């Protein structure tokens, strides 16, 4: 726990060294507005000291004049200071947010069952920006204390040192108690959770079994039983309460015995040691804020841990990469078109103990037209993700021309293989942008005739800035039929080997895929046919009869 | 408003003692400036000890009483408040029990669970942390407002206070035009995000994951390019906040100045004018962020309300006839469309009822109509020549008794668990003898420290056999009259089914005992005594399988197919 | 946003010997940071839903 949140510390800070340079500005910014700040009462002081004995219109009017003049770079100063914290926090932020959103694309599909839309948006808006606020508001806070205590200390220092060891000989006596009351307060805010925990896991369990609880009917003993956790918890709210309010009290009386203790040596230091008129008020100006700064000093040294955990929850997105094989790239020089499963095993990665398809051995599929039958859930485009290499297979091996689907390039596995779905996947992108959809450099003239060959041209032709027509999200302007013409488009504008269809052409038109699936094209590679079109499966040479994971 | 205001306050009395305390401590707290005007013209003007020390006496005195006046009344005030928070939470969690059964039926667990805890909580801390403050810098404001008239100073901080707030929120509505603009294509990236992510298998297929990232990182410098005019214009915004300080500062240094060149007022009475004219505006400044905050938490407020505002016959002798007089079960959502229809129920006792049928034909709303949850729609549904609603709700517990479909288990222990529901304690022989009797004995003897071992949650330790058997030790231990089971045994071992079955047929407390339940084992209902062919709510059939298979029916379709 | 900073900001510029102190500004950023965990999550869709919806 407390060596975990200190390695993950010391992370976080390796993150913010691309931004070094502003962080020494705001620095030196923060440093003159509190040099700036801390000279304010010295010259306040001089003016009083010097109207007293004279008018001394020169020395008045120039103490002025130079003390109106820090105060308004001082607030300068603190302006852009603050400009620059602010900007640092727009670093981090949009930072994460891109480590964050390439490291999740790199994880296997698995995972993304598991997680939660809501719970994913919430990290990805909430724990990036308290995580990037994280750091300047720890480094603002710290070092606008640091040296202000210092520069007070020193101001002190510069005007006598008689009364400055007895103040300073105090602090232990605050920063003691801080030490106390925070490992007490922490303590108790420990508790208060765990109160409110089983407080609120008699509503988890009353909310579970509501049929339990009032088919019995004995409510009365639910609310008293819930009453009576409430009460316990009622008890670590008072302790706070009363704890905190006695540390007001006892600060409030040590604030002003300091203060009076100091003052009355104040007096004597102008009687007997001739010390200074001004001084004295100065003196006391600069003591007022002294304590109440080590105050949170004191505080944010130990509250620096409290924070850490949120971060925890966005780096354990960061933290594993286990998933799927050795990135090696397999390049087809040729087009082989020579699908295979050799003794296949198809589990999910979700659950082990479930058989979803098992003795997936057959391969041998390249001439005419190959068919997928089976039932509802029978695993059709779970053989059409094993194809595809989506998912890695538990048991056999998916062979494409005698060689791993895994050794095969990413890229080159994407232009090789297909797979048409049924369901249309839409984006916010234009036509042009979801007709090239992941293309690196797509033809205009390809990409016209690929819609044209897949027959929504029609469609495209008439639509507002035709092929630059902004697609709804979700598929909102398309429609269904343009939706499943977009995926032939795709398809088409692919122009790859080998060629699946999940339950495509029910949906979309007859003849749109024969003329892509004949002749030159056709030649490119064989085509899994899991559909519900017996027409197709009639048509087709080769007919896998699947049945409960297995061949028939 | 009057509703939340007349439901929220404690004694007549409490607050009234807490209020009067706050204010003989409010004039002790603001006491300082006097004292302070006293010290700074003493040193301009006098030299003697005994004035001076009595000064400070009196100083010390009020700022040292203060503090234990405070340290009291805000104790007073979390005592108080505590009580508060207690009755409305103890109050706001039996508002959901009182509420009938269709709106947890039909609304998700998430709504119930959110409203109740998190809402009540958040609210009344927020209450609770701005009352408190809201309360206590008016009393301040109107003790030093009115110390500020011992008329032309008045009349001179009265002025001022408009010009403090009025650039500030003016500017600053300039500068807020900019942030909506901000979270609003903050909230584009995250939709972009959460749109190209959703649909991972399409991304994976092909190879797009490289091209989203560099849309990502132009959607992201979009920002980065408009954040460069929104960092600066928070400095901007900082400089015009921070100038009218020193604007504030040096108009009172020179209409100050007049003053003092003129000699009417004394030195000691501008600083303490100084002071109270400085603590007023930053006690002001606090109390206006309450006003939202007010009606962001009072808007929750009346929909916890709106949540909020929506002849006991005892147990002697037991008669044990149950009459469905032409019933007709219907639920909350639909009148007219009922669930059982035309009910010509006759049970007695010591007759193993049967309710054969397809799945949704009044299965569980005859079970829930005998136990009494929901109430007959029509018709009557008269227990020992008297309706349901007539029996006090702890002797129909005593008397009726029903398992449910999915065997919940508490997370208490199984001796809680196994005497769940109760008045009176229930005597170890008698959780042994129900165990024993119901079947369970062997699992709660089987486990660790007997009864006193911790059910898990959502029943990990028990298994499902075990879940049943508790369920059946946990009807049993009450010895009621009624046995209802509607899907109990659908996942039921030979052993298990066996030992209910036995309970149920061959047991000499069914006797005194009758059991209607939904039978997912066929020989539980071919060894029964009642039967009933239940279709679509209304019952076909009813009488002997022997009968209804000499007759050829419902249940002879039922045992053939 | 950044409100966060400004509070800071606000109470480092106004320290005197008052009752909130800096305890209590870093539980503001705490509310209000919960308060925004709240709001991002219910605002798009629905939070039981998971990413991949096929079983």
């Amino acid at each position: 726990d407390q060596v975990n949140n200190k390695v993950l510390m010391w992370r976080l800070l390796k993150l913010s060294r691309p931004d070094l340079p502003l962080l020494v500005a705001a620095f030196f910014f923060l440093v003159l507005a509190v040099l700036g700040e801390t000279l304010i009462p010295h010259y306040s002081g001089r003016v009083i000291d010097i109207l007293g004995g004279d008018f001394d219109p020169h020395a008045f009017a120039s103490a002025i004049f130079f003390m109106c003049l820090f105060s308004f770079g001082s607030s300068l100063s603190a302006g852009c200071r603050g400009g620059c914290f602010t900007y640092t926090m727009s670093r981090i932020n949009l930072r994460i947010r891109e480590q964050l959103f390439s490291s999740l694309l790199r994880q296997d599909l698995g995972f993304f069952q598991e997680t939660k839309t809501g719970e994913l948006n919430s990290r990805l808006s909430s724990d990036t920006t308290l995580m990037s606020n994280w750091l300047p508001l720890n480094a603002n806070v710290l070092l606008r204390s640091l040296v202000k205590v210092v520069g007070l200390y020193g101001f002190m220092l510069s005007i006598s040192p008689r009364l400055t060891l007895l103040s300073l000989l105090h602090m232990p006596f605050t920063i003691a108690a801080e030490k106390v009351y925070n490992t007490r307060h922490q303590e108790v805010l420990r508790e208060i959770q765990d109160a409110v925990a089983r407080a609120g896991q008699v509503v988890r369990e009353a909310v579970g079994g509501l049929q339990t609880v009032r088919s019995f009917g004995a409510e009365e003993h639910e609310v008293c039983r819930y009453k009576e956790a409430l009460e316990q918890c009622r008890q670590l709210y008072w302790r706070r309460d009363l704890e905190r309010a006695l540390y007001l009290l006892v600060r409030r009386v040590l604030h002003l015995g300091v203060q009076m203790l100091m003052l009355s040596c104040g007096l004597q230091q102008m009687q007997d040691g001739e010390l200074t008129q001004g001084s004295l008020l100065s003196f006391m100006i600069y003591q007022e804020s002294v304590g109440s700064y080590v105050q949170t000093l004191v505080y944010i040294y130990g509250d620096m841990l409290s924070n850490v955990g949120a971060a925890e929850k966005v780096f354990s997105y960061m933290d594993r990469q286990p998933n799927l094989p050795s990135p090696g790239t397999l390049a087809p020089t040729t087009l082989q078109g020579v699908v295979k499963f050799q003794d296949v095993s198809f589990a999910y990665p979700n659950r082990p103990d479930r058989p979803v398809l098992k003795g997936l051995t057959f391969t041998l599929r390249p001439g005419e037209v190959t068919a997928l039958v089976g039932p509802n859930g029978s695993g059709k485009s779970t053989v059409a993700a094993l194809l595809q290499n989506l998912y890695q297979p538990t048991g056999g091996q998916v062979l494409l021309d005698e060689k791993p689907i895994s050794q095969y390039e990413h890229c080159y596995l994407h232009s090789q293989v297909v797979s048409v779905g049924q369901e249309p996947v839409l984006f916010s992108g234009s036509v042009r942008n979801n007709i090239a959809y992941g293309l690196q450099s797509c033809e205009d003239d390809k990409v016209m005739a690929a819609a044209q060959a897949a027959h929504a041209d029609d469609f495209i032709q008439e639509m507002e800035h035709g092929i630059y027509t902004d697609v709804g999200e979700k598929g909102s302007q398309l429609a269904a039929g343009q939706k499943q013409r977009l995926a032939i488009a795709r398809a088409l504008v692919r122009d790859p080997r080998v060629l699946i269809l999940d339950e495509a052409t029910s949906a979309l038109d007859v003849q749109c895929e024969q003329a892509l699936q004949d002749w030159n094209s056709r030649g490119d590679r064989t085509v899994l046919v899991i559909a519900h079109r017996l027409q197709t499966v009639q048509r087709a040479h080769q007919i896998l009869v699947l049945q409960e994971g297995k061949l028939q | 408003v009057r509703r939340l205001l007349g439901c929220l306050g404690s004694e007549t009395r409490r607050l009234s003692l807490f209020l009067v305390l706050v204010v003989l401590s409010s004039l002790g707290e603001m006491a300082i400036p006097f004292f302070t005007g006293r010290l700074t013209d003493w040193i301009l003007q006098d030299g003697s000890a005994d004035t001076f020390t009595r000064n400070l006496t009196l100083m010390s005195i009020l700022t040292i009483a203060s503090a234990v006046l405070e340290f009291v009344g805000d104790g007073i005030y979390n005592n108080t408040m505590g009580h508060v928070h207690s009755h409305l939470q103890g109050e706001v969690f039996g508002a959901v029990l009182r509420q009938e059964t269709e709106f947890f039926q039909q609304n998700q667990t998430g709504n119930i669970m959110s409203r109740v805890t998190e809402d009540t909580s958040t609210l009344s801390d927020s209450l609770s942390e701005n009352l408190s403050l809201f309360l206590w810098y008016l009393v301040r404001g109107l003790c030093l407002l009115g110390i500020m008239l011992w008329v032309s100073l008045t009349m001179v901080t009265l002025i001022t206070l408009p010009l403090l707030f009025l650039l500030p929120k003016k500017v600053g509505k300039w500068y807020q035009l900019l942030e909506v603009q901000v979270r609003e294509s903050l909230a584009k990236s995250s939709q972009v995000a959460i749109e190209a992510l959703s649909a991972m298998p399409t991304v994976r297929s092909f190879a797009n994951e490289e091209g989203e990232a560099q849309k990502f990182r132009e959607k992201l410098q979009e920002i980065k390019t408009l954040n460069q005019k929104e960092a600066v214009a928070y400095a901007v915004n900082s400089w015009t906040t921070s100038i009218s300080g020193m604007l504030l500062k040096v108009g009172i240094l020179y209409i100050g100045g007049q003053l003092v060149t003129s000699g009417a007022v004394s030195s000691g009475n501008l600083v303490t004018f100084v002071l109270y004219q400085m603590q007023f505006t930053q006690a002001v400044e606090v109390l206006l962020s309450i006003y939202p905050r007010v009606q962001k938490a009072v808007g929750s407020s009346e929909k916890i309300f709106e949540y909020l505002d929506r002849g006991l016959l005892t147990p002697l002798h037991l008669e044990g006839l149950v009459q469905f007089q032409d019933v007709s079960f219907a639920y909350p959502n639909r009148p007219d469309v009922l669930v059982l229809q035309g009910l010509t129920f006759t049970l007695r006792p010591g007759e193993v009822t049967a309710l054969v049928g397809p799945n949704g034909s009044g299965k569980s709303t005859v079970a829930a109509l005998l136990q009494n949850l929901y109430q007959p729609t029509g018709g009557q549904l008269l227990l020992d020549g008297k309706p349901l609603p007539q029996y006090e709700h702890r002797y129909l517990h005593r008397q009726v008794a029903a398992v449910g479909q999915e065997p919940q288990v508490f997370g208490r222990s199984l001796q809680e668990n196994i005497a769940y529901g109760l008045t009176q304690k229930p005597t170890m022989e008698e959780i042994t003898a129900a165990a024993v009797k119901s079947g369970a004995h062997s699992f709660i003897s089987g486990l660790p420290q007997g009864y006193d071992t911790e059910v898990d949650e959502a029943g990990s330790q028990l298994s499902g056999g075990q879940r049943q058997a508790v369920a059946l030790a946990r009807a049993l231990i009450r010895k009621p009259c009624v046995l209802i089971l509607d899907d109990a045994t659908s996942a039921l071992d030979a052993n298990s089914q066996l030992q209910v079955e036995q309970l149920l047929y061959e047991s000499p407390e069914r006797y005194s005992r009758s059991v209607l339940l939904i039978t997912q084992h066929l020989s539980l209902v071919e060894q029964a005594d009642h039967i009933l062919f239940l279709e679509g709510g209304a019952i076909r059939e009813g009488g002997t399988h022997q009968q209804l298979m000499e007759k050829k029916g419902c249940y002879w379709a039922m045992v053939q197919a | 946003m950044s409100w966060a900073l400004e509070m800071a900001d606000t109470f480092l510029d106004n320290m005197r010997v008052g009752p909130r102190t800096y305890a209590d500004v870093r539980d503001e950023i705490n509310k209000r940071g919960r308060e925004d965990r709240e709001a991002a999550r219910t605002a798009v869709h629905d939070p039981e839903r998971p990413l991949l919806r096929s079983p």
